[PDB]
Order: C-alpha cells, then structure tokens, then sequence
C-alpha cells in the first residue's frame, strides 16, 4: 500500500487514546484530591533516505495538573486541606513512601490513621492515636487527642503530619494514583522529602478534583473533528490504491 | 541518489525516536 | 468497551450512586438520630502505555 | 509447485489472507470478557517475513507465526465477576479498532494488487505460447 | 529503464503520493505541542520542479525538497507549560486544516488521472505490439 | 420489610451504553463482509484463461 | 521556476 | 528480518 | 509440516470446544 | 460425509 494510510491511522488511534485519557479525567470530576492528567500529541519524524515527508504522531502524558481544585466545607476535624505546593505523605502499597491531596483521614478500631487504606506518615513513621479518641488538627499538622470521659484539660499533642513541597516538574504520578519523586528530582532532594515547616494546612475542608470542565469539552469537541479528519484520509488512501493497482493489469 | 533510481548500498536503517536522547 | 465507552460509563455510575445517595440523606430528613452519608469517590489503577 | 511468479503470488494471496483473518477475528472479539480457559482474548498479529531459501534473497511471503500483543490489556473494575482477581479487575482485550478496520482495507489492497499481478502474469505466459506461432 | 509516457506518468503518481503523505502527516500533527527536541511541529510542504532533464520543459512532476513554512506559528497562553517562551507563550502548528484537506483531495484525483493515463498509454503501446497483425 | 414494594434492577445507563456498542461494532462487521465480498471477485476472475 | 503546490500558493499574500 | 506487519510495528514505542 | 506442502496422512479432524473441557 | 453447509455450521454450538 501507501503507507500514507499507516499516519492516519495512527492519528486515529492516537485521539482515540486521548479521548481515553480525558475521560478517565471526567468520571474523576468528583474524587476528593484528584489532579487531572494532561494529555498532549507530539509528532516523531521518521528518519531514513528521501524526502523526509512522514512523521507520526503520538500521544503523551506530560504529567499532571497541580492548580488546586474545589475546597468544600464539611465541618468535620479530620478532613484537612493543603495548602497550594503542599502534599501529605503516606505509605504506599509495597511499603514505600508516596504523596497525596486526599485529605480525607481515617482513624480505625485500633486507632491508626489511614488515607485511602494507606497509613498516614507522621514525623516519625505511621502516626497511631489513642483508640476511640477525638482528633483535632492544628494548622502546621500537629494532632491533638481527647480521650472521652476525661476533661477537655487532657487535649495534649500526641504527632505531626508530614507535610511536603513538592511542584509538578518533579513528581510523577505511579500507577496506583499515589504521587512519587521523579528520577532526576529524587537524586538531587535525596530519597525521602523533607517537612517544610512553612506548610499550612487547614482542618475541616476537603480539596476536590481540578478537573477543568471547559477545556475538557472543548478537547472532545476538537478530538471527534480530528478523527473524522484522518478518517477522510483513510477512505481517499484506500480509493487510490484500488484504482492504482490497475496498472499492474495488461 | 535520486529517488526510484538503483544504488549500490542499502539505505539506512529507519527508526523513529519518541524522545530524543 | 473501546476503552472510552466504559472509562465514561464507570463516571455515569459513579454520578448515579452519588445521587442515590444524596436521595437518601434527603430522604430521611425526619427520621431521628439520622446520620448523614457521604460519598467517596477514588481512581482505579492508571494503565502505563509507554515509558517516560 | 507454482512454477514462479505463480508461488510467489500465491504465497502472497496466502499469507494476506491470513492476515485479513487475524484482523476480522479481532474485531470481532473486541469486546470477548472471557476465552474456553478462562484467560481474556488476546489480539493476534501475523508475522510476515521472506521465502528465499535456494540462495536468494526475494522469494515472497509467508507467515512464520501468529503471536499474542504484549501491549498492556485494559483492567475494567467489576468486583461481582467471577473472573475478577484480588483487587476486583478483570482484564479486556487490547484490541485497536481502528488498526483493524486499517489492517482490514490494507489487506484487501494487496490482496488486489497480487491478483492483479497473478492474472498478468497468466496473460504473459499464455501469449508466449504462440511464439513464432 | 521506464521509456517516455510510462516515465512521466510514474514520476508524477510518485510526486502526487509524496504531496498527500505530506497533507496526511500535517493534518494528523495540527495539535501536536512539541516535537522530539522541544521545537514545534511547523507544517510542511512539498515543492515541485517539471524535471525537465536538461533541454526539455516536458517532463513530469518532481519533489524538488520538503520545505517547512515559515508562517509564524500560532501562539497560545500557557504559563505552565515548560516549553512557553518569557512571556508565557507557547508555540502551536500553523496548520490550515481546510487546506489539506484540499490538498489530499487534489492529491488523490491527480494520483486518479496519470493512472488513467498509464493504463491508456499502455493498452495503445500494446496494440502497437500487433502492427500488420 | 412490610409495606414497600421491589422494583425492577435494569440499569439504563448500562443499556444506553451496551446498545450503542452494539450498533458500532455491527456496522463494523458489515463493513468486513463487504471488505471480504469485494475481495472474492477478483480472485474468481483470475479462473479465467 | 516552481514553487510549493497548492495551499502556499493559490492564497492572497502580501508583496515580497 | 521481518515482524508483526501492521498496527504493532508502525507505532512508536520506546527503546529496548 | 510445512503449510501448503502434501502430507501422505491426513490432517487431523478440528474442533471448536466453547468451554475448557 | 457432510452436514448443513453456511450458517449452521459455522456457528459455535453445545457439545453433544
């Protein structure tokens, strides 16, 4: 054939792959602590002899949208929201240390704190409150607990939240939705992220999802006309071929 | 040489790079 | 399932069960000693195409 | 066996064909949540290479296998199927539709052209028949 | 070698095949952000020269180059892209999506006619084969 | 429970969604068939002679 | 003696 | 000497 | 078994079996 | 010998 047929093609498929990736963005429009993947072509040219007339095209994901979203007021003091620039820390599915916005903290029966089913990362290793007690969460992370029976004189601090700054360029998100330090910004911030203690979180307001409405219809929009562009293409493509392979009759 | 013409050496190998190094 | 029908349908759902139960918190608005639900939404595992 | 330019057409026509299974079969199972053994379908891709073994170095086509993509296949999350794993996902077949609707028009192009170049090739050799008359 | 008409027919399928790849290669890229060293995707055309040989203004169509226009791509508002400028300004193809298709519609009937072309030249060169029958 | 009724179960977002696969994809194999219909005349063309 | 076929040169452009 | 003769093989894909 | 080739015995009846057994 | 040729056939059916 003429291979001419294989670049449309791959621009189909490719806003097909798009059109995925929005809208898996779209059904998150509601997930407490969510960022939006960005999704962008780039075109690859294809190197050899001759006119250099064809370059592809492929999809790409260049990480993640950190604008913070939506802060809904439920007056709960578990639910905390970071500040912009700001993640929480907790641990990860193989035992690792991953970052988060999800501010939606849990305290189970045996009185550890969770994220997700993921334990909360304090100063120093997974924080665990007194069973059955009130958690209160001050600005700068620090956890105070009221065993009730006791007075309100017993509220006494018990551990901080580890509470990271961390900008787009350097984090990337893993497969499990969990954020980690990208290859070249974890060899120069070390493994493990320092607290920044200029970090300020506030108690009672949960961060929704970025997920700009807007921009993601008008990528729909602009996807569809592009797939029926290359479609036009894959149907002239064909047209020519079968009239050229006349040539090899007689 | 010109395209569609003979050549005595095959062509170079083609690739094409997602990111290039 | 072109991987865009069903990304959209899990969303639809997903819309659907927060309506449920925001209907249901609205429902039981004169019941006592109600306590209000809310819904919690979380993304499945992302898919790796290619290497960055 | 076909003389030539016979063989090679014919293992072209062959092999095209083959292929323009493979593509129909997947699109077949586009949407296939479940094999005889329980595995999810796998799309299947021909595998085309030269047939020159008496010192050459063309001799046509011919299909030396057909192999699974190794591309991820698409986890959808259901946790009440019976073939869902630990984490509630069941895998679905990675199947492009759009290369299949491609590899399809392709295949029946050069299918085309090699008939095209089977029956002129007849022409030829029944006209040199009456050489000389 | 290719003798006269049959020369100038393939040259100009040849050319019209090179200037729809190019269509087809621009209208696929008119998003794309960034190319594999960080510059834009600006759009490309083909240049075409009649080849003439040296004392004969009637020949076919040849692709001279691939040139890449040099219209100012278009420039959008993004601050948070790495690839923007100072000013926050990030460069986008200036690909005319109207044109090209256009440009693969004419492609295509022009690659239609010198097929026409071929195949009468042809069929009259066959017949020539039976002068005095 | 004594005073209330049970419904039907159908999902109309999952039928909505399951019909419009199913015409797309239909009309993807009608296109093959006809790809493959297309292809066979040729090929008993080249009996001829 | 050419130039570019089709959309470069069958639009208005300004004097060069 | 020859691969997969379609889809997955005129796509980009990262290095081995 | 080269596909294409002549074989003195005949090829083995196929089968299409829905389930695994 | 032989059975119903097209459809029939060339349908999945129950083992029996």
């Amino acid at each position: 054939m003429d291979h001419a047929i294989y670049t449309a093609m791959g621009a189909a498929s490719q806003t097909l792959n798009q059109q995925a990736v929005t809208a898996s963005n779209l059904a998150n429009a509601s997930t407490p602590g969510f960022r939006a993947q960005l999704n962008a072509l780039r075109a690859v040219p294809v190197d050899g002899l001759s006119l250099a007339t064809r370059t592809l095209v492929t999809a790409s994901t260049p990480g993640a949208d950190m604008t913070p979203g939506q802060l809904d007021y439920t007056s709960r003091p578990l639910d905390v929201a970071l500040q912009q620039d700001g993640w929480l820390v907790v641990q990860a599915a193989d035992g690792a240390e991953g970052y988060t916005r999800n501010g939606n903290i849990q305290v189970g029966p045996t009185g550890q704190l969770t994220i997700q089913g993921h334990p909360v990362i304090g100063e120093g290793g997974p924080i665990t409150v007194p069973e059955g007690s009130e958690i209160t969460i001050a600005a700068d992370g620090t956890i105070s607990a009221l065993n009730p029976g006791d007075p309100p004189n017993t509220v006494a601090p018990v551990g901080r939240l580890k509470l990271v700054k961390a900008e787009g360029n350097e984090v990337q998100r893993s497969d499990d939705g969990l954020f980690r330090l990208t290859a070249e910004a974890q060899a120069e911030r070390g493994a493990v992220l320092a607290a920044d203690p200029s970090i300020r979180i506030m108690s009672g307001v949960l961060e929704g999802s970025n997920v700009k409405p807007v921009e993601a219809m008008t990528d729909m929009i602009a996807n569809a006309r592009r797939f029926e562009m290359q479609m036009k293409v894959i149907t002239s493509v064909d047209e020519n071929e079968g009239r050229a392979n006349q040539l090899l009759s007689m | 040489g010109v395209p569609g013409a003979l050549s005595n050496q095959p062509a170079p190998p083609n690739e094409a790079p997602i990111a290039t190094p | 399932m072109i991987s865009s029908l069903w990304i959209a349908k899990t969303g639809l759902d997903a819309q659907q069960t927060n309506m449920d139960v925001i209907a249901n918190n609205l429902a039981n608005v004169s019941t006592n000693g109600f306590k209000r639900q809310r819904a919690v939404f979380e993304d499945l595992l992302y898919q790796t195409i290619r290497q960055p | 066996a076909l003389l030539n330019i016979f063989d090679i057409a014919g293992s072209a026509l062959a092999a095209q064909s083959k292929r323009l299974n493979v593509a129909a079969s997947n699109l077949a199972n586009a949407d296939s949540v479940t094999g005889p053994d329980g595995q999810p379908y796998r799309a299947k891709q021909v595998v085309f290479q030269v047939d020159a073994a008496p010192g050459q170095a063309t001799g046509g086509v011919k299909v030396a296998s057909v192999i699974e993509s190794q591309a991820p296949e698409k986890l959808v999350y259901e946790p009440g199927n019976p073939l869902a794993d630990a984490n509630g996902y069941v895998k679905m077949p990675n199947v492009d539709v759009v290369g299949e609707m491609v590899n399809t028009m392709s295949a029946s192009r050069s299918y085309q052209a090699n008939i095209e170049v089977l029956n002129t090739v007849k022409s030829m050799m029944l006209k040199t028949l009456t050489l000389g008359q």
